[PDB]
RNA sequence: CCCCGCGGACGCUACGCCGCGACGAGUAGGAGGGCCGCUGCGGUGAGCCUUGAAGCCUAGGGCGCGGGCCCGGGUGGAGCCG
RNA sequence: GAGGCCACGCGCGCGUCCCCCGAAGAGGGGGACGGCGGAGCGAGCGCACGGGGUCGGCGGCGACGUCGGCU
RNA sequence: CCCCCCCGGCAGCAGCACUCGCCGAAUCCCGGGGCCGAGGGAGCGAGACCCGUCGCCGCGCUCUCCCCCCUCGGGGGGGCC
C-alpha cells in the first residue's frame, strides 16, 4: 500500500468539443495539428478555446 | 547536389561521433579521479585516527552528513504529523529508501518518524549498490530507469552531473547540488529484508529495527536489495 | 543489472573495466605470491627436518 | 592484404582483456599503420532466336510474385545473440573424461554401465559399454540422463574411428515420399537393420577396449551387471 | 541528372492508432461508459423467412470481466431482426 | 642506471616551462606541455555479459482403438 | 602457575591447528536449482530489393614487417618506435 490520496487524479478539463457541430470539429482538427507540430503557444490558446463551451466563449462587441 | 549533401552528412555524423568520443573519455577521467578521491578520503580517516593514538589523544571522526533511510511500518493508522514528515521524506511505502543530508532539521524530522524507520550511514558500497541496482530518475514527473548516462546529463548536466559516477559522487560526498541530484532520484523501492527484522515494533538499541543503527544500516541495505 | 552485466555497466561506467582488469591482475599477483612464499616455507620446514 | 594475427590481447576474464587500450595501442604500433585517404547482374541479356523477333531479350531473375496474400505479418526486432543450436558452446561435466564408466538412466539400455569415449559436436556423449558385455553398441547418450562413476579405464591411445559423427549416428526415416493417403500400410521396413559398416565399427572399438577393461579384475562382471536401488541404499549418500 | 531491376510490408473508423510512467478497498452518495437488455416510431440493411419467423427445450460449440450474445440439434407453424 | 602504469602517440608555425653554449645573462641550437593558428574523408572483415528468445536441435505415437477439448 | 623484566628473536596473523570482529573504490572469479521470454519495420544507407546479423557500449584482425611453437594451407604467441 501507497500513502497517497486518490480525489484529485483526473483533471477535469476540456479534451474535445462537446458539441457535434461538424465545421469546428474540422477546425479542432487543424488546430490539434497545428498546435502539436508548432511551438506557438498561440496555437494551445487557440485549441483550447474552441474546446471551450459558449458561456466561456462569450461574444465580443465591436466597440 | 547528391555528392555534397553526402558530405554534408557524413561531416555531421563525423563531428557527432566525435564528441561522443570525447565526452566518453571525459566520463571515464572523471571516475578515475573519484576513485583516487574516495580512497584520499578512507586513508586520511585512518592516518587522522593513527596520528592521535600515536600521541595519546582522541581523533574523533567528523559527524556523518550523510543518511540512509528505510520506512518500515506500514500505512495503517499514521498520526498526522508522523503521516506528513514521512511525505516530506518521500517515503510512502513501506521499504522505501531516501537518502537525507544531516543536519539539525533533517535530524529532528527523522526524530519525529522514529520509530516508523530504520535509518543510517551507508558506505560507498551501499550507494554504488543503490544507485546502480534500483536507481530510477524522476524524469518529466515519470519514473525511468538509469540505463543510459544521457537520462542523467539531460536532467542535471546543468549541476555538472552527467553520469552515474558524477550522481554517485554528488550522493555519497554532499555536494552542493545534492538537493538537486537527490530529487532526481525517485525514491528506491526496496524488497523485504531478507532473513527477516529482529522486531520492527522497537528501537535498535532494544533489540529491535527502528531509529538510528549507525552503520548497520549497510547490512540492511545489503539484505535489503 | 549492472554489476551482474559487464557490458551494461561499462556502458555506465567505462572505467570500471579498468578497475576490474587491475582488481584482476593484483589479485592474481597476490595469490602467486603467498602460494610462493608458503611453498618456501614448506621447503624450509623439509630442509630443517631432512638436513642430514 | 596482410596475414591475419592472433588476438595479441589474451583473454584473463570473459569480456575483459589483459592489457589496456594505450598497451594494446603499442603492441599493434598503430603509431605507423595510420590511414588517411585512398554488384550482382538482375537481368541478363539472351538472344531470343527467331527471324524479326527483334535483337534480344532483357529476361531480369526473380520475376515479381504472382500473387499477394490478403495480410501479413510484420518482421520482428533483433535480438543480437540466440545462437542457432550447431554454434551453441558445448559443456561437459568435469565428472564425465573418456574412459569413464556411466550409468544410463533411460532408454532400453536402463540402469547399463557403459564406457565413455569422447563428447560430439552436439554435446552428446558416444558410448559403447562392449556388445560382448551388456549389449550397448556405440551409441549416443546425453550427459544429463547419466551418472559418471568414479570408475575408469585409461582409454588413451586408442584409435576413435573419424567417421563416427552425429551425422552417423542420426536416425533414418523411410516415409513418406510418393504416398499422401494410407489405404495400404505402409508398416514395412520397420525393423531397423544393423549395418555392415555399424558391425565393423563396433568390432574395431572393441577389440581394442576390452583388453583394457579385461586389465582390471572384474570389471567385466561389473559391466555386466546392471545399477539398482536397494530399498536400504538412497542415492544422496551413495559415492559414485 | 538514381536506374542491368520502373520497384518497395502495415498504417491514419484522427470519436483513429501508438508510446511511456504511476496507480487499483469501499457503505450512503455522485459521475462516466455500455457493440448490455425490453417495447414502439422515423430512416436504412435491393436484410431474414413456409427449402420454416417468433417462442420454448437442450450432458451441443463458443465469445465477453460483466450485463449478455452468437452458432448447432429438437419442437413449433408466421412472422422477425441488425 | 644492465621493473610497473598511462582512454599518451602526424607534421609546420605559434605560445608556457626546462637545457646548452650565452661572443651585452643578446642570438641561435634542443626537450616537455598546450584547451593556440584558414581551409573537407578512413574502410573491410569479424567476436560479442551490448535498445525483452531463439535453435540454420531432436524423439515417440497415431483409427472401430486411441488423441485433444483447463469450459 | 602468575607479574615485572636489560631486552626479546623467528614464523604466522582476525590463521588452510574453525579462540574472539567490523568491512570491501580496502573485491574478484566460477558453479548449481527455480520462475520467466513481454515486445516485434531498430536500414540517413545502397537510392535498399533473400529475413534490416542494426543503434549504444566493450573488444579482435587487415590495409607494415620480422620472428617463435604446433599441424599441413590451418591454429597458437612475441611484438614492430
Ligand atoms: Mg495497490
Ligand atoms: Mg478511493
Ligand atoms: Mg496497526
Ligand atoms: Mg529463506
Ligand atoms: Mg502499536
Ligand atoms: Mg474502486
Ligand atoms: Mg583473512
Ligand atoms: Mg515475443
Amino acid at each position: 500500500g501507497v500513502d497517497i490520496r486518490h480525489n484529485k487524479d483526473r483533471k477535469v478539463r476540456r479534451k474535445e468539443p462537446k458539441s457535434q457541430d461538424i465545421y469546428l470539429r474540422l477546425l479542432v482538427k487543424l488546430y490539434r495539428f497545428l498546435a502539436r507540430r508548432t511551438n506557438s503557444t498561440f496555437n494551445q490558446v487557440v485549441l483550447k478555446r474552441l474546446f471551450m463551451s459558449r458561456t466561456n466563449r462569450p461574444p465580443l462587441s465591436l466597440s | 547536389n547528391f555528392a555534397e549533401l553526402k558530405i554534408k552528412r557524413l561531416r555531421k555524423k563525423f563531428a557527432q561521433k566525435m564528441l561522443r568520443k570525447a565526452r566518453r573519455k571525459l566520463i571515464y577521467e572523471k571516475a578515475k579521479h573519484y576513485h583516487k578521491e574516495y580512497r584520499q578520503m578512507y586513508r586520511t580517516e585512518i592516518r587522522m585516527a593513527r596520528m592521535a593514538r600515536k600521541a595519546g589523544n582522541f581523533y574523533v571522526p567528523a559527524e556523518p552528513k550523510l543518511a540512509f533511510v528505510i520506512r518500515i511500518r506500514g500505512i495503517n493508522g499514521v498520526s498526522p504529523k508522523v503521516r506528513k514528515v514521512l511525505q516530506l521524506l518521500r517515503l510512502r511505502q513501506i521499504f522505501n529508501g531516501t537518502f537525507v543530508k544531516l543536519n539539525k532539521a533533517s535530524i529532528n524530522m527523522l526524530r519525529i518518524v522514529e520509530p516508523y524507520i530504520a535509518w543510517g550511514y551507508p558506505n560507498l558500497k551501499s550507494v554504488n549498490e543503490l544507485i546502480y541496482k534500483r536507481g530510477y530518475g524522476k524524469i518529466n514527473k515519470k519514473r525511468i530507469a538509469l540505463t543510459d548516462n544521457a537520462l542523467i546529463a539531460r536532467s542535471l548536466g546543468k549541476y555538472g552531473i552527467i553520469c552515474m559516477e558524477d550522481l554517485i559522487h554528488e550522493i555519497y560526498t554532499v555536494g552542493k547540488r545534492f538537493k538537486e541530484a537527490n530529487n532526481f532520484l525517485w525514491p528506491f523501492k526496496l524488497s523485504s529484508p531478507r532473513g527477516g527484522m529482529k522486531k520492527k515494533t522497537t528501537h535498535f538499541v532494544e533489540g529491535g529495527d527502528a531509529g538510528n543503527r549507525e552503520d548497520q544500516i549497510n547490512r540492511l541495505i545489503r539484505r535489503m536489495n | 543489472n549492472p554489476l551482474k552485466n559487464l557490458r551494461i555497466m561499462l556502458k555506465l561506467n567505462p572505467y570500471a573495466k579498468t578497475m576490474r582488469r587491475n582488481t584482476i591482475l593484483r589479485q592474481a599477483r597476490n595469490h602467486k605470491l603467498r602460494v610462493d612464499k608458503a611453498a618456501a616455507a614448506a621447503a624450509a620446514l623439509q630442509a630443517k627436518s631432512d638436513e642430514k | 592484404k596482410g596475414k591475419p594475427h592472433c588476438s595479441r590481447n589474451p583473454v584473463l576474464v570473459r569480456g575483459i582483456g589483459r592489457y589496456s587500450r594505450s598497451a594494446m595501442y603499442s603492441r599493434k604500433a598503430m603509431y605507423k599503420r595510420k590511414y588517411s585517404a585512398a554488384k550482382v547482374l538482375a537481368t541478363v541479356t539472351k538472344p531470343v532466336g527467331g527471324d524479326k523477333n527483334g535483337g534480344t531479350r532483357v529476361v531480369k531473375l526473380r520475376k515479381m510474385p504472382r500473387y499477394y496474400p490478403t495480410e501479413d505479418v510484420p518482421r520482428k526486432l533483433l535480438s543480437h545473440g540466440k545462437k542457432p543450436f550447431s554454434q551453441h558452446v558445448r559443456k561437459l561435466r568435469a565428472s564425465i573424461t573418456p574412459g569413464t564408466i556411466l550409468i544410463i538412466l533411460t532408454g532400453r539400455h536402463r540402469g547399463k554401465r557403459v564406457v565413455f569415449l569422447k563428447q560430439l559436436a552436439s554435446g552428446l556423449l558416444l558410448v559403447t559399454g562392449p556388445l560382448v558385455l551388456n549389449r550397448v553398441p556405440l551409441r549416443r547418450t546425453h550427459q544429463k540422463f547419466v551418472i559418471a562413476t568414479s570408475t575408469k579405464i585409461d582409454i588413451s591411445n586408442v584409435k576413435i574411428p573419424k567417421h563416427l559423427t552425429d551425422a552417423y549416428f542420426k536416425k533414418k526415416k523411410l516415409r513418406k515420399p510418393r504416398h499422401q493417403e494410407g489405404e495400404i500400410f505402409d508398416t514395412e521396413k520397420e525393423k531397423y537393420e544393423i549395418t555392415e559398416q555399424r558391425k565393423i565399427d563396433q568390432k574395431a572399438v572393441d577389440s581394442q577396449i576390452l583388453p583394457k577393461i579385461k586389465a582390471i579384475p572384474q570389471l567385466q562382471g561389473y559391466l555386466r551387471s546392471v545399477f539398482a536401488l536397494t530399498n536400504g541404499i538412497y542415492p544422496h549418500k551413495l559415492v559414485f
